[PDB]
C-alpha cells in the first residue's frame, strides 16, 4: 500500500511513500526466496531485502535477516548457528548486483503496474 | 585452508589453533605479552577464541577515508624524488 506521506527520494517513480511490515519505506522491497534444510525438514520461505534507502539505518541488514527466519522456522534447535552461516552465505550470494541500479521491486497489483 | 564456511565436519576443530588457546592461558598477565591478530574473515574463526580471557574485543579497521590516504601517499612517496607540482592532496582526494 501506497501512503500519502510525500516519499523524499526514491527509485518507484510514485513520489509517495510506501508502508510496510508497520514501516514507511521510501522504495518497494525486493524478494527472493531462500531454501533452509535442517533435521531433515525442509521450508520454503520467501526473503524481502529492502535496499537504496534514503536513510541508512533502514536498509536491510542480514545479519538480522538470516536470525529472523531461522528463529522464525527453527525456534530451539540445537546448533542453529551452523544454519544461520549456510542461510548468510546464500542471501550475500543473490543480493550481489553487477550493477547497483538494478532494481526489480516486488510485483503488486494496483500500486504499480 | 581447510575448505572455509563449507568445508567439512568441524567446529573449527583446529590442530595449531588449540595450541594458542593452551599457551594464551598459561601465561601470567604481569609479564606484558600482548596478542593481537587479523582475520579478513571475522566470523569463520573459532568461536574459542573470541571469549572473555582470551582476545576479547573486536576492532574494524575500515578502508582509509581521506586524510588516511594522504599519509599514505606521502609515505610512499618518501624515498623517490617527486616533483612540486605533484598534487598528492588532489591524488588523494579523487581515488575513493
Amino acid at each position: 500500500d501506497r501512503t500519502n506521506s510525500r516519499s523524499t527520494g526514491g527509485k518507484c517513480g510514485c513520489g509517495f511513500k510506501h508502508f510496510w511490515d508497520g514501516k514507511e519505506y521510501d522504495n518497494l522491497p525486493e524478494a527472493f526466496p531462500i531454501t533452509l534444510e535442517w533435521g531433515g525438514r525442509v521450508v520454503r520461505e520467501t526473503v524481502y531485502w529492502f535496499q537504496y534507502e534514503s536513510d541508512s539505518s533502514l536498509n536491510s541488514n542480514v545479519y538480522d535477516v538470516a536470525m529472523k527466519l531461522v528463529t522464525k522456522h527453527f525456534p530451539g534447535e540445537f546448533g542453529s548457528e551452523i544454519l544461520v552461516q549456510k542461510v548468510v552465505h546464500t542471501i550475500l550470494h543473490q543480493t550481489a548486483k553487477k550493477n547497483p541500479d538494478d532494481y526489480t521491486p516486488v510485483n503488486i497489483d494496483g500500486a504499480h503496474a | 585452508a581447510r575448505g572455509g564456511n563449507i568445508g567439512d565436519g568441524g567446529g573449527a576443530a583446529d590442530r595449531v589453533i588449540n595450541q594458542i588457546l593452551t599457551e594464551m592461558d598459561g601465561m601470567s598477565t604481569k609479564k606484558n605479552v600482548f596478542i593481537i591478530g587479523a582475520t579478513n574473515r571475522p566470523d569463520i574463526i573459532d568461536p574459542a577464541i573470541l571469549r572473555p580471557g582470551r582476545l576479547d574485543q573486536l576492532i574494524y579497521i575500515p578502508l582509509p577515508d581521506e586524510k588516511s590516504r594522504v599519509a599514505i601517499l606521502k609515505a610512499n612517496l618518501r624515498k623517490s624524488p617527486v616533483a612540486k607540482d605533484v598534487d598528492l592532496e588532489f591524488l588523494a582526494k579523487m581515488t575513493n
